């Protein structure tokens, strides 16, 4: 079972909080 | 002008030719003295050498060990992967890369054994499946053994001895070193003296020689 | 010297230590014996049984690249420049050149989580190696060229001198059929590591401007003596796989002592070394028969062979000789003098006339489809023109169809044109054939 | 302030600069030992090289084979396609190619065959479509045929054959070793002794001398021991040539002259066994009772110093170098010594798949055989560990380990290897290459660079010669592998692709890993589920480019992965001219084609992918210069192909006479143009427009 | 043999007859028929005399193409099943002594192999292999011995058993193709070899050589030992021959009861993390009897315990 | 005991084998790999590894269904753990990505197994990983012929960049030609996908791999083998029969880079994958297969390398011949 | 069939 979804991620390129 | 696999070819040539002209030690042991190291911790990702694995003695001889009464001594012969312990008249052979490991004993010797060493047959003598010949020597006797240490299978090399009928009167001398040479010489000395001996042994059966000298 | 101390735990006194491995020789004089960095991929590492009251210890030596690869080991989690630091030390006591050999060897799965050591290794190669330069025309080639040599030569040494066999009547192979498919795979290894970053090692993507392109003619040279190593290494063991001493018996003399005196360095990197490998092979393949071109050859041979080993059977000996014919003329052109008198032989010897003769014509047909010869017949063969190469081509084809005709009417001399009535198979084959 | 295709050339100079920085031969070859090694198995998909196909010997081969009296001989044709067979007296050439050759016999000897060999004509002396001379040596006499090897539709060249009226009488010395330098010079030994003869030819006949002449080189006399030959090789770049001995002495003659042979280095394996000691580790592998089997020379383009590799029947591989004694007066050397030793590998063969010191020590290619190495270093090895079945050791260099290696201080000489089996009867007669020899660069920087050649020249291939048939073993490229691990991951997580990708990352590093799944994405490596493959590559090139950072900024290995990719494509156009003036063009046209189609994929997988790529559509500074750079390489792209189909156009006119009604200062502009100037300077620009504006009015002139 | 006799073009007509294009007066003969019936009756115990008369079919072809006379001998060979007398025997010491056929032709490849085709489609495997060995065509040689091994791997190699007449032929096409260098395609060839490691390996474990059988086993890095071999041992198993795969089972059992026997005579952790190894292993893998197999192997570890 | 320690949980799996009960304790081994223990991923590997080894055999007294059932669940999740295992290493020595963020992606993954959704969105396809942005389709069975197309693209390109920037800087030893890159990339998938028909579809991927020869210059030029996207092919276990299918495909339509004098490679990869065909036959097809080497040796003439032509149309000539 | 030799008057100029 796999759903792509671009819309909402999370940024990989910058840190958290 | 040249081809590509020819141009390589020289180049592999002069590479071999380079490394072939590591000096000689002669060269970097010049009359002299030295006291250049670079030491490194023996944990360290420099170190020379490691321990990589270690044998613990099988429990059958430490018991054998201490039922000696007099003398008893160890030894290594490295080349075939093989250890041995003398306590007395007695000798027993095992391999150490072998976990669990049997005992291969020579019980026959009737004197105190002081010396063992694993050496070249001399060619011609024996048949060719005898890789070396085992030399016991005791306070009476210097005894010669046929030995097999062809590789079945796995790890070490199985090993089985053969009586030979060769054996030499001690005499007066201790015997504690025995080496042998490629070609199957058997030279001896030790304690008493400076003397070297040499232990010749032939094939036939001769009236006026002996088929061990 | 490098030294270390080493402590086994306390308690047991040492009582001796021998040799398990086999004596360590670089070399076979003084020059070149001690000489590690040599053979780190030919031998095993010395090892050593130390014997105490309690047990033996086994103690290794570590190689160049056994240190090198557990110093990466140190830098997986570590920073940056942390690896440009641990690097340079290598470089101040083995030189640059050593230094990135080893790290191609580590990249190259040698050595002692390993996959980022190997890619560790691969960076330090490519980052360390510097670049080609022109002196005071000339070029110093970068220390990452000479590191590529330096590895694959001693990949190689036991072997490349060496002779590629021994005899003393028919016999033996100089270095062992287990040596040389570990020298092949560690040798396809590295040509694998090569292709897997052509794009990122500097050098061997294509292109001051005459720096970097004699680098890059001088890393194409070792990639193709790479892969020469492979085939000519490949070629020796397919020899040992089949009846060897059954070729070496059966051949000349000029051959058998080409053979001989054959080392691994002219089989690799020399004329005279591929032309013996191809006659070689041309002998086990027209014996199996006793590119498309050169492969169907080959097979025809095979089906030629195997027809004239048969009972007679008009299937399947038609069929051989049928196919056999049918294999030659798709080869025509390429067919040399000696293999097309062979088969025209073989067919002759099976009664196999008409075939043997439309063999003949198409080569000659094919060897010459100008007609090159037709006009220089027609010019009166002028002397010093190079046509007469073309109509030698043909005329080699043309005695060959004499040969034919001329064992025909021999094998039926004294056999009757017809029996009682209808014409015999004697002479519907002089029929067919004229 | 600089334009787009001139930043993009920027980096396409400086990649291709970085690509011809691949290490050199002895800069991974220092003095000293390395075991370095990564075995394969041979049915893996990170093999180094494999079988493709097979070809039997012809039966009618067979059937003389057998009907042999006394001697026969198979030997190889590699250069060709052909194969021949020697049985007494009589010779037999097929193309085994073809599925069904013909036998090209060539019976007109007398005595026994004893040596064969393809060689290069002399100059000046053939008619032209005359491409080799076959010499054939009897018992009695060498014999010289012309040979035309005329290429065909099918891919296999027709050989026809031509009398000369060239031969000579052999003499005492046996003859079993052939070999031809690139200017037709042929030269002889065998195993009556240690002399080298050379055999003369020309085309006029004098009242004086012969049309064919026969020397020996090595004037002997007085006392001399029993002692022959080997083996023969050349090497024409350092116009050199090295005989191998039964006793293992090397034996190296320079030419010094189109018409001398001199003697110049002499080394017995005493002398080979003394620099061994002197190494830092010496082995039993070699020693006083070891034998060299063969030899293969190393040319100047691949290393300046190893000139020699050396292998012994232990599977040894010892590479020498050689040196003179000064810098001027070619320059003979005049001594050699053994430099570095590459020692065998471990793993021997199972059919069962099984689970850092220098190993000094190993038996698994003991006893070899035979032996033969390719440049950039492709080595096989027959070992002959049973006396029925050949087992072939093949290896290649570890071209991406050795391209990432840093510094240059931790070079070693990497390798990855496999065992091909061959089945049980196979004896190895020789191993010759098909495909055309290799060269990435010049020099030795940068020759050895296999990643740069993927898509420039065709994987080298090798024609294995058996008692049985010829089986051609291919080398695979990066990209060949990673299509292939690919291809097993179709049936698998998203997880199993991102293992597998990490392996190529450890080993390649992550530009050249991203630049094969471009690749394999392009449909290079298809030449060979297929859609899938190319849609994993794809995932791959996406998910697995990185991003672009501030260190002046870092771009994306993704970038550099299509600026790796781009340049390759063009690699042999960027600094070349465009013509050689009677002009004519210096790429041919059929080459220009090919370089186009691949730069148009590249572009249609680009505007496919807009969407999904990142930095291809438009976004802080990090991903603003990134959109930059990719948005530069493909006006750099398109560019390319504007300049290709511009130089295709011309040389469909008459070039030739359009140059002829032009001025001097546009014929000169036009005679030093490079396709980089065409691609992205002005100038190239300009002068296409003057072109154009002048190949028009010559085409009204003509008026088609 | 004087071109005085009218053959008849096809060979589906009656033995005698006139061509429909031709005069009535002039009569055709079948003379490929002729023969075939004289054959017949002396062709089955007088091969020899047989082919003498085939060979005056050399000159004619059938339908299909094939030459009449290589089709006769192929025919003849089949049903006389007289090998070493008309092909030529080729000994197991790596010689090939000339038969009958070598006369009429020297490129006797294709009725080899015509001979060793229909043999290999009657599952007459040993002898296709002797005919295919004999004209030096290992791809099929190999390919056959691969499966008349793979049966008999664990078997007990017994005198007289079908082992032994296998294993040593295959050892005898062992040798003969390495001292030869000969070799099919790795597939085949890592196979066939890594076959004979195997039957090696179950005849020193039938044997009680316990320590030899465990070496070899070692060398083939077929079934890890260490937890680190496991992920590229796993790897390897899928692009392995069948006939290994099928074969998985009985060597992982020899190899637990190997190191099951030697844990009843540090060391004990040791064979105890190897025990765990071959289970993993066998988890991720599916393959023959892995049921059985899978569990007997849990059970042997817990008895180490 | 097992149920709140794992080292527990070994014996009892160590009990169920030593005894037998293969099924029992890959059905221990899995249902701990699922658990929320604290358990290393690659600890879960080797569970899983294990399970799908005792469920591969029969065991006394359990179904042939529920073993397969067992068997096939542990090897989905093996295949996604060990994707997940790649992903997690590839990330963590990522230079794109910042100290801060590895450190919060390696508690999340180096764990329990995730589902391909999160390993596919969050990771893979950001960092733009083409390579295991595949394996997970194939994991997933994803049916989508394009999107698998288009990431095989990418993937070749970014492969192809990776090995020239390579080659340009030689870079420790010297790094492989392009194509050679590119070719281990898709071996790494070919055996790891097991050449599933929907990621590794050769009616799509090997005109790809051609049109990547031509477009990319991986050729002679270079001295590469110029039949090196057949060679990888056929070496990867496609059947000849596809092969040549494939190749009549592209001789005909005449779409680019398949253009022009350019299909003078197009015949050569036919003599080629033919040649390797019936030399695989009579080792051991019809009419469309002389048709189409017939057909093209129209296109050798068409295009009439004087010799080189030459030589190969009797090489074509040849294999007319062989199959006939 | 015997392999048909070409003359020396094409093989070699002038």
């Amino acid at each position: 079972k796999l759903v792509i979804n671009k819309d909402m991620r999370t940024d990989l390129f910058s840190p958290p909080n | 002008d040249l081809p590509p696999v020819a141009k390589a070819a020289q180049v592999v040539n002069q590479t071999l030719q380079l490394d072939d002209s590591y000096p000689d030690l002669d060269s970097y042991c010049r009359p002299g003295a030295s006291s250049d190291y670079e030491m490194q911790s023996s944990d360290s990702s420099w170190a020379p050498f490691h321990v990589v694995r270690h044998h613990n003695i099988p429990d059958k001889v430490f018991e054998h060990l201490n039922a000696g009464e007099v003398f008893t001594k160890l030894g290594l012969f490295a080349e075939i992967g093989y250890a041995w312990a003398s306590i007395d008249s007695s000798l027993f052979l095992w391999d150490y890369t072998h976990p669990n490991p049997e005992l291969i004993g020579y019980e026959e010797a009737t004197h105190t054994i002081t010396a063992v060493a694993l050496v070249p047959p001399k060619p011609g003598v024996f048949v060719k499946t005898i890789t070396h010949v085992l030399v016991v020597a005791t306070t009476s006797e210097i005894i010669l053994l046929g030995v097999s240490a062809t590789p079945t299978p796995s790890g070490s090399k199985s090993l089985t001895l053969y009586s030979t009928r060769m054996s030499v009167h001690r005499g007066g001398s201790d015997v504690s070193f025995i080496v042998g040479t490629k070609d199957g010489r058997i030279f001896l000395g030790g304690e008493s003296d400076t003397d070297i001996h040499e232990i010749f042994y032939q094939q036939e059966e001769r009236w006026f020689s002996s088929r061990c000298g | 010297e490098q030294g270390t101390w080493i402590e086994l735990e306390n308690g047991n006194r040492t009582i001796e230590i021998g040799l398990t491995t086999a004596p360590f020789a670089a070399a076979k004089q003084p020059l070149g014996f001690g000489n590690e960095l040599a053979v780190q991929f030919d031998q095993v590492p010395g090892e050593f049984a130390v014997l105490t009251n309690t047990g033996v210890h086994i103690v290794r030596r570590r190689r160049l690249v056994d240190i090198f690869a557990k110093a990466l080991g140190n830098c997986v989690s570590a920073s940056d420049d942390a690896l440009e630091r641990e690097v340079r030390k290598f470089i101040n006591q083995y030189g640059r050149v050593e230094t990135i050999a080893a790290a191609l060897a580590v990249a190259c799965g040698q050595g002692s989580m390993d996959r980022n050591t190997e890619n560790l290794a691969r960076a330090a190669f490519i980052e360390y190696g510097g670049q080609p330069r022109l002196a005071a025309e000339s070029v110093r080639l970068s220390s990452r060229h000479d590191a590529l040599a330096l590895y694959l030569t001693r990949l190689v040494r036991t072997l490349w001198k060496a002779k590629v066999v021994q005899v003393g009547s028919g016999s033996d192979i100089s270095s062992t059929i287990p040596t040389l498919v570990t020298i092949q795979e560690n040798v396809e290894r590295l040509r694998n590591f090569l292709e897997a970053n052509k794009s990122t090692i500097q050098g061997l993507a294509p292109p001051e401007d005459i720096a970097n392109q004699k680098e890059h003619q001088a890393l194409h040279a070792l990639q193709k003596l790479m892969e020469s190593i492979s085939e000519g290494i490949s070629f020796v063991l397919m020899l040992f796989d089949e009846r060897v001493s059954d070729i070496y018996a059966r051949l000349d003399a000029v051959s058998q002592q080409q053979l001989k005196d054959l080392t691994y360095e002219q089989l690799f990197s020399q004329t005279p070394g591929k032309e013996l490998a191809k006659v070689l092979v041309k002998a086990i393949v027209n014996r199996n028969i006793a590119a498309p071109d050169d492969v169907v050859t080959f097979k025809a041979q095979e089906q030629l062979q195997r027809a004239s080993e048969q009972a007679h059977n008009a299937p399947v000996l038609r069929a051989l000789l049928a196919e056999s014919l049918r294999l030659f003329e798709q080869v025509a052109g390429s067919l040399t003098p000696a293999n097309l008198t062979t088969a025209v032989e073989q067919m002759i010897s099976l009664k196999y006339y008409a075939g043997a003769i439309q063999l003949c014509l198409t080569v000659a047909q094919q060897k010459d489809r100008g007609n090159t010869a037709l006009s220089w017949v027609n010019d009166g063969k002028p002397a010093n023109d190079s046509r007469k190469k073309a109509f030698d081509e043909r005329k080699i084809c043309y005695n060959l169809i004499h040969q034919v005709l001329d064992k025909l009417e021999s094998d039926f001399a004294g056999e009757p044109e017809l029996v009682d009535g209808r014409p015999t198979l004697a002479a519907t084959k002089r029929m067919e054939a004229y | 302030d600089l334009p787009p295709v001139a930043k993009a050339a920027q980096v396409v100079n400086q990649t291709l600069q970085l690509d011809d920085s691949y290490p050199d031969l002895d800069s991974y070859c220092r003095p000293g030992a390395s075991s370095d090694y990564e075995m394969q198995s041979s049915d893996s998909s990170w093999a180094p090289f494999h079988v493709v196909r097979h070809h039997n010997i012809p039966d009618k081969v067979f059937e003389h084979l057998n009907a042999g009296e006394v001697f026969t001989k198979l030997g190889l044709f590699a250069e060709i396609g052909y194969a021949w067979a020697s049985i007494d007296s009589s010779l037999f050439l097929w193309d085994y190619t073809h599925p069904n050759p013909e036998l090209i016999g060539y019976e007109e000897a007398t005595h026994t065959i004893t040596a064969v060999a393809l060689v290069p004509p002399k100059p000046g002396v053939f008619v032209k479509t005359i491409t080799h001379v076959l010499v054939v040596a009897t018992t009695s006499e060498i014999i010289l045929l012309g040979v035309s090897a005329t290429p065909t539709p099918s891919g296999s060249k027709s050989l026809t054959l031509y009398s000369t009226r060239m031969s000579v009488h052999r003499g005492g010395s046996d003859v079993s070793f052939i070999v031809g330098t690139k200017d037709g010079r042929i030269f002889l030994g065998g195993e009556s002794d240690t002399d080298i003869h050379e055999i003369f030819y020309q085309q006029e006949e004098r009242w004086f001398s012969s049309r064919c002449g026969k020397i020996n080189h090595s004037h002997p006399f007085g006392s001399r021991q029993q002692e022959w030959l080997r083996g023969l090789y050349v090497d024409d770049t350092r116009n050199l040539l090295y005989s191998l001995s039964n006793r293992s002495t090397i034996r190296t003659y320079h030419m010094e002259g189109p018409e001398k042979l001199t003697k110049v280095i002499e080394k017995d394996k005493t002398s080979c066994l003394r620099d061994f000691a002197h190494m830092a580790d010496s082995s039993p592998l070699f020693t006083d009772k070891t034998n060299i089997v063969a030899l293969s020379p190393i040319p100047a383009t691949e290393a300046s110093k190893l000139h020699l590799m050396a292998l012994t029947d232990t599977g040894c591989r010892l590479f020498l170098s050689a040196t003179s004694s000064a810098s001027y007066t070619a320059l003979a050397p005049q001594s050699m010594q053994l430099q570095f030793v590459k020692f065998p590998p471990r793993e021997s063969p199972t059919r069962i798949r099984t689970l850092s010191q220098l190993d000094k020590t190993s038996r698994a290619l003991d006893p070899s055989a035979l032996g033969f190495r390719f440049s950039p270093g492709y080595f096989f090895d027959v070992v002959r560990k049973h006396p029925n079945q050949d087992m072939l050791f093949v290896s290649a260099p570890d071209t991406g380990r050795i391209k990432v290696t840093q510094p240059a201080s931790a070079l070693k000489y990497f390798e990855q290897g496999t065992w091909i089996e061959l089945e049980n009867g196979n004896r190895t007669i020789e191993i010759g290459l098909t495909t055309a020899p290799f060269a990435a660069a010049k020099q030795p920087l940068g020759f050895g660079n296999e990643l740069a050649v993927q898509f420039d020249q065709v994987p080298g291939e090798f024609a294995v010669l058996t008692n049985t048939g010829v089986h051609i073993v291919r080398r695979r490229r990066l990209v060949d592998i990673f299509a292939k691990a690919l291809g097993n991951c179709v049936s698998a997580s998203d997880d199993a692709l991102e293992r597998e990708v990490r392996k190529f990352i450890n080993q390649y590093g992550r530009v050249e890993t991203i630049a094969a799944a471009l690749a394999v994405a392009c449909g290079q490596g298809s030449d060979l589920m297929d859609r899938n493959t190319e849609n994993l590559a794809r995932a791959a090139f996406i998910e697995y480019g990185g991003q672009p950072r501030l260190a002046s900024v870092r771009l994306s290995s993704r970038h550099d992965a299509l600026a790796l990719y781009l340049t390759r494509l063009v690699r042999t156009l960027w600094k070349a001219k465009v013509v050689q003036v009677d002009i004519s063009s210096t790429i041919p046209t059929s080459k220009l084609v090919t370089i186009q189609e691949n730069v148009e994929r590249l572009r249609n997988f680009l505007e496919a992918n807009k969407s999904t790529i990142q930095g291809l559509a438009p976004p802080d500074i990090a991903n603003q210069k990134e959109h930059q750079a990719l948005h530069a390489l493909q006006k750099l792209m398109e560019s390319i192909s504007e300049g290709i189909s511009f130089v295709l156009m011309l040389f469909d006119e008459r070039v030739s006479d359009i140059y002829a009604r032009l001025d001097a200062v546009s014929q000169q502009q036009l005679k030093d143009l490079t396709y980089e100037q065409l691609f992205s300077q002005t100038p190239g620009k300009e002068l296409a427009k003057v072109l154009v504006k002048a190949i028009v009015n010559r085409n009204i002139a003509s008026g088609a | 043999e004087l071109k005085l006799l009218l053959k008849s073009s096809g060979q589906s007509a009656q033995l005698l007859s006139h061509e429909p294009g031709d005069p009535p007066c002039l009569r055709r003969l079948n003379f490929v028929r002729l023969l075939m019936l004289y054959t017949r009756k002396f062709e089955s115990t007088d091969p020899r005399e047989a082919l003498q008369y085939f060979y005056f079919l050399r000159d004619e072809k059938d339908s299909q193409g094939e030459n009449m006379f290589l089709r006769c001998v192929s025919e003849l060979v089949i049903e006389s099943r007289e090998f070493d007398m008309i092909l030529g025997k080729l000994e197991n010491d790596g010689s090939r002594k000339p038969g009958v056929i070598d006369k009429f032709t020297s490129d006797t490849k294709p009725i080899i192999n015509k001979v060793a085709s229909v043999a290999e489609n009657k599952g007459l495997f040993e002898e296709a292999a002797k005919l295919y060995d004999l004209a030096k065509n290992a791809d099929k040689v190999l390919e056959l011995m691969n499966k008349l091994l793979s049966p008999v791997v664990p078997q007990i190699s017994a005198p007289q058993s079908n082992k032994e007449r296998l294993k040593n032929m295959a050892l005898s096409i062992a040798e003969r193709y390495r001292a030869q260098g000969i070799s099919a395609n790795k597939f085949v060839d890592s196979t066939f070899y890594l076959l004979l490691d195997l039957i090696t390996f179950f005849d020193e474990y039938h044997s009680g050589h316990i320590d030899r059988a465990f070496d070899i086993i070692e060398r083939l890095k077929l079934v890890p030992l260490n937890q680190e071999s496991v992920e590229e041992r796993v790897a390897a198993f899928r692009n392995f021959s069948d006939e290994i795969r099928h074969n998985l089972s009985e060597v992982l059992l020899a190899t637990m009861n190997i190191l099951f026997t030697q844990f009843k005579r540090d060391r004990d952790s040791q064979l105890r993390s190897q025990a765990r190894t071959l289970i993993t292993f066998a988890g991720m893998i599916p393959y023959r009897t892995s049921g059985d197999t899978n569990a007997r192997l849990v059970q042997m570890e817990v008895l180490m315990n | 005991l097992a149920e709140t320690d794992f080292r527990h949980a070994e014996l009892l799996c160590r009990f169920y084998t030593t005894r037998s009960r293969f099924f029992e304790a890959a059905q221990v081994q899995t249902n701990l790999a699922k658990s929320d223990l604290n358990i290393s991923l690659k600890d879960r590997i080797i569970l899983l590894s294990r399970a799908k080894g005792n469920a591969s055999v029969n065991t006394i007294g359990i179904s042939r269904q529920q073993q397969q059932q067992l068997n096939h669940e542990a090897s989905e999740l093996l295949e996604i753990a060990h994707i997940q295992d790649d992903l997690l290493e590839r990330l963590v020595a990522d230079p794109r990505i910042p100290e801060e963020r590895k450190a919060e992606i390696e508690e999340f993954l180096d764990g329990p197994i995730r589902t391909l959704t999160d390993l596919f969105n969050d990771y893979a396809d950001q960092a733009n990983y083409y390579d295991l942005c595949l394996l997970i389709f194939h994991a997933a069975d994803f049916h989508n012929p394009r999107t698998i197309l288009d990431t095989w693209n990418n993937l070749i390109n970014q492969s192809h960049f990776e090995a020239e920037q390579r080659r340009e800087y030689w870079p420790i030893a010297e790094p492989p030609l392009p194509y050679v890159y590119v070719s281990q990339q898709i071996q790494l998938i070919a055996h790891r996908t097991s050449l599933d028909s929907l990621i590794f579809p050769v009616n799509s991927l090997l005109p790809v791999v051609c049109a990547y020869a031509i477009n990319n210059g991986q050729d002679a030029s270079i001295g590469a083998d110029p039949c090196w996207p057949i060679q990888l092919f056929l070496n990867l276990g496609v059947p000849h029969a596809l092969v040549v299918q494939v190749l009549e495909n592209v001789l005909d339509t005449q779409e680019a880079p398949f253009t022009g004098r350019r299909r003078k490679l197009v015949v050569q990869w036919i003599a080629m994958a033919v040649d390797m065909w019936v030399r695989e036959v009579e080792r051991r097809m019809g009419s469309w297969v002389s048709e189409l080497l017939g057909r093209a040796d129209q296109v050798l003439t068409q295009i009439a390398d004087a010799e080189e032509i030459a030589s190969l149309r009797r090489t074509v000539k040849g294999l007319k011949r062989s199959v006939d | 069939r015997k392999a048909k030799l070409l003359p020396m008057e094409e093989a070699l100029l002038p």
